[PDB]
RNA sequence: UAGCGCCGGCCAACUCCGUGCCAGCAGCCGCGGUAAUACGGAGGGCGCGAGCGUUACCCGGAUUCACUGGGCGUAAAGGGCGUGUAGGCGGCCUGGGGCGUCCCAUGUGAAAGACCACGGCUCAACCGUGGGGGAGCGUGGGAUACGCUCAGGCUAGACG
RNA sequence: AUGCGCGCUAGGUCUCUGGGUCUCCUGGGGGCCGAAGCUAACGCGUUAAGCGCGCCGCCUGGGGAGUACGGCCGCAAGGC
């Protein structure tokens, strides 16, 4: 049971532009370029110095809201990453990036993750020529993600993938727009992502 | 008090010590006499003359 | 009564070093000589020497200190910051090869009485033996 | 292999039977100190050839009686009376520990 | 102490004391009221706290607290007793669950309804 | 050039001829996230003056922290008064595991991976002093080998 | 289909109305006796979300039974003082025995569970295959610095 | 309000009592002031509450309570 409801309020509360809407949050309408203060009655009052707990919680909430996954799933992913080899932050971000709907968004089939989730759930996305319809499917480096043959004529798909011409996708990915398909080359690195999150705060939060 | 201040401010200390002094707190010690005008006269005179000809 | 000679020697060294004495004397034995040797190579003490005091054989230890420091409390830094006794009469500590401790991430040493003589942790690990854990120094 | 234990003889007041006090040493589970403990076994000697203060070896065997499951293997040392004395005095000190 | 003193004697383990003896290691108990009364706080506080003297399905007769704006507990009402001590009244260490057996939910609550068990009001 | 973190302010009182007179004490940490930290304690009749004074003292009283991979060379235990601090190096990807006071001190020195524990008394002032002492008592391989070998 | 708990500090999240030491809240410190961010309601807000809270019990925090890792002049804590049994502990040098101790090899340490690597259920939970680890015991062989034992000495403890 | 034994860690001063090569030096007691160090602080500091080793005793928030019951001892008060 994902979070369904007003979105740019999260943009405001976090105080940073989380691209959770698509085209609107690019135009002068993101409701962050106008009224960048937090929501509610006491939005535009002078803010007290936040505690350490406030800081850690806010960072974690921001990171969790970027991907739009449940707290339970987030915690489980963090536990999984904490138990593996290498840097916890890097591995955690990589595992967060291995979701099917996230890859769908990255490849550009969808405009937003909230849309990529709907595309995957409604069986419009195939992996290795086999229909996969769960947003949490972890894709491994070296899998082919394509659009289902029955769902090619969808004007949503056509319009979305027309905008990908002369546009650069992530260096850890490859895209064939003519074939309407993509390849997941490798796990993304810390620097390959432009996330406005310092994951050290997230680690510190979850340790306690 | 002066010695303590100089120690605190990393200022080198030169002292004409005697038997009842602490050798550790002095950077450059001249083990001699603190009384006997004659001793003070000799030591200070030599030091001042050396400063004079050094300039 | 003198129940522990090795602890006594370590305490003598510590007490001497805390007041910046250049040399200390300890009643002599082979085992103490081995401890002093191990300490000598690692460059903790300046060096040991066998002497005789009223016919009784003693070991004289020449100690080592850092350079004179600047500012308040000009006393020089120590080379032996900390020294302890691990295995004491009434509680002996014996460790296998796997359980040999690491001291200050390799900065400090631990002395083992292995079946192949008195060694450091590094030497013991190389030789793949354990034994009685005498002391740790750093 | 059949267990072999070594101890002093502390009682020969029975027919074809000796009492052997076996000593054991082991580190404490928690504190690591070397603990020393003792146990008594009734050993079988059909020839009556062992007396007080003989450090002897006992070996595991088929039951002979209710409390006898060990035989006497061989003799190690004789005349070691001090251990018997120590055991006796330890056992004797109990009359001092009474309440009534 | 010495290692010898620890071998000989060891360390005593600390055991807890149950703050709710009357329950006998159960989340709740079922009881019957005998007295429904009001009592006064300890000192710094002042009120008339409602209190019920319950007899449990255990072998215990204990006082319990009735939380909320009002109650309906008579002299023979079947009630459910829950853990929890009241700081003011010196001796009561149990609460009553509101809205189980005979105790009813506090009418016209809107904020914390799970506590003080009241059904969600109809909005139309 | 430096960052300031305010550990605490406390209002203390002294009794005059039938009356209370107040003073304010501030504990300020100053750092550059590069291995230089100072700690200051400032008392003044008013809070801003206390904070200014603490900042001044902190800038006047600095220590160098020998970092590598953003961690400590070796574990250290330091007891100041009745309070004790334990610091241990951690592999990268751990984060700063500490209470408010040690965390604030260690972050401003640039430490990114460390394990800490406070023992005995947990007065923030004493804990802060103990932390600074431990940071002052850190040696590297080079320093130790220079002392021992020459 | 969208609920539930919180918004004085701990602990993320604040204004108005109602009441006025009442009614009530409470896990601790504590709120309420007229402008209550702590009670009841509303609007906002925060945290989780087919779940959300409470009660009971266990580990943690508790280094608050302290082996790792505590203490006793005044905070709780040196026996009123001797003599002394069991026990615990014990100087220097040389040799024998290998008991403790250390090491190598080997037999166990069932499966399942835990760890790692691959896989099968569209993912996961779940499950399959493979590999390793493992405290502790038994057997064979080895070392002798330390503790033990047995001999031979020494005078720095002790006693004449 | 400081268990016993042993070893090590600057000194200055007063005093009781032995020895010597008697200005002084070397033992054993009793007191003050103080290095390093220790302590929450007061203070301790070669007569340690410093640094160490061995053995014993004891502590685990206040009150209820040295009370209750039980056991041992006492003529009893009472004691453990
Ligand atoms: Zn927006």
């Amino acid at each position: 049971g994902r979070y369904i409801g007003p979105v740019c309020r999260l943009c405001r509360r976090e105080g940073v532009k989380l691209y959770l809407k698509g085209e609107r949050c690019y135009s002068p309408k993101c409701a962050m370029e106008r009224r960048p203060y937090p929501p509610g009655q006491h939005g535009q009052k002078r803010a007290r110095r936040p505690s350490d707990y406030a800081v850690r919680l806010r960072e974690k909430q921001k990171l969790r809201r970027i991907y739009g996954i449940s707290e339970r799933q987030f915690r489980n992913l963090f536990e999984e990453a904490s138990k593996k080899k290498g840097v916890t932050g890097s591995v955690f971000l990589g595992l967060l990036e291995s979701r099917l709907d996230n890859v769908v968004y990255r490849l550009g089939f969808a405009v937003s993750r909230r849309q990529a989730r709907q595309l995957v759930r409604h069986g419009h996305i195939t992996v290795n020529g086999r229909r996969v319809d769960l947003p949490s499917y972890r894709v491994r480096p070296g899998d082919e993600i394509a659009v289902a043959e029955k769902s090619r004529n969808l004007e949503l798909i056509r319009q979305n993938l027309e905008a990908m011409k002369g546009r650069k996708v992530g260096p850890w990915l490859s895209l064939d727009v003519e074939g309407m398909k993509g390849k997941f080359l490798r796990l993304p690195d810390r620097e390959d992502l432009a996330l406005p999150v310092n994951e050290q705060l997230v680690i510190e939060f979850y340790s306690r | 008090i002066a010695v303590r201040e100089a120690r605190k401010l990393f200022i080198p200390v030169i002292a004409l010590a005697d038997t009842d002094s602490d050798p550790d707190l002095v950077d450059y010690i001249i083990p001699g006499n603190d009384d006997a005008i004659r001793s003070i006269q000799l030591i200070l005179s030599r030091a001042v003359d050396l400063i004079i000809q050094a300039r | 009564m003198l129940t522990d000679p090795i602890a006594d020697m370590l305490t003598r060294i510590r007490n001497a070093t805390r007041v910046y004495k250049e040399s200390t004397d300890v009643p002599a034995s082979r085992f103490k000589e081995e401890i002093l040797r191990i300490l000598a190579r690692e460059g903790f003490i300046k060096g040991y020497e066998r002497v005789d005091v009223d016919g009784k054989p003693y070991l004289r230890v020449y100690l080592k200190y850092g350079p004179r420091r600047q500012g308040p409390d000009p006393r020089p830094e120590q080379v032996i910051h900390h020294i302890r006794r691990i295995s004491k009469p009434g509680r002996r500590v014996y460790v296998g090869v796997k359980e040999i401790p690491r001291v200050r991430r390799g900065l400090g040493i631990a002395i083992l009485s292995t079946s192949k003589g008195v060694l450091t942790d590094r030497e013991a690990r190389k030789l793949g033996v354990g034994g009685e854990l005498i002391c740790e120094v750093w | 292999p059949k267990k072999v234990l070594t101890g002093v003889v502390v009682s020969d007041k029975m027919q074809k039977t000796v009492t052997v006090l076996v000593e054991r040493q082991f580190p404490h589970p928690l504190y690591g100190k070397v603990i020393k403990r003792s146990k008594k076994y009734l050993a079988h000697d059909p020839e009556e050839k062992y007396k007080l203060g003989d450090v002897v070896e006992i070996i595991e065997s088929r039951p002979i009686s209710k409390r006898k499951r060990f035989r006497v293997l061989r003799l190690v040392e004789s005349g070691r009376m001090d251990l018997v004395e120590k055991y006796l005095i330890r056992r004797q000190n109990y009359e001092s520990l009474s309440k009534r | 102490p010495t290692i010898n003193q620890l071998v000989r004697k060891g360390r005593e383990k600390v055991r807890k004391k149950s703050k709710v003896p009357a329950l006998k290691g159960a989340p709740f108990r079922r009881g019957v009221c005998t007295v429904v009364r009001t009592v006064t706080p300890k000192k710094p506080n002042s009120a008339l706290r409602k209190v019920a003297k319950v007899r449990l399905t255990s072998g215990y007769e204990v006082t319990a607290y009735i939380p909320g704006e009002g109650h309906n507990l008579q002299e023979h009402s079947v009630v459910l007793i829950r853990g929890g001590r009241v700081k003011d009244l010196p001796g009561v260490r149990y609460h009553i669950v509101r809205g189980v057996y005979d105790a009813a939910g506090v009418k016209d609550r809107k904020k914390s309804r799970s506590k003080y068990g009241t059904k969600k009001p109809k909005e139309a | 050039d430096f960052e300031e973190k305010m550990i605490l302010i406390r209002r203390t009182a002294r009794m005059q001829a039938g009356g209370r007179r107040f003073r304010f004490g501030a504990l300020v940490v100053v750092g550059d996230r590069q291995g230089r930290v100072g700690l200051g304690f400032g008392k003044a009749p008013e809070v801003p003056l206390a904070v200014q004074k603490a900042g001044y003292y902190a800038r006047r009283n600095m220590v160098e922290v020998p970092l590598q991979n953003g961690t400590i060379p070796h574990e250290i235990e330091v007891e100041f008064g009745a309070s004790k601090i334990v610091l241990k190096p951690a592999a990268p990807g751990t984060g700063v595991i500490a209470g408010a006071v040690p965390r604030a001190i260690l972050e401003l020195a640039g430490v990114t991976d460390i394990l800490t524990k406070e023992l005995g008394s947990r007065n923030p002032i004493n804990i802060a002093y103990a932390t600074m002492e431990a940071l002052r008592q850190l040696r590297t391989k080079a320093d130790v080998e220079r002392l021992r070998k020459g």
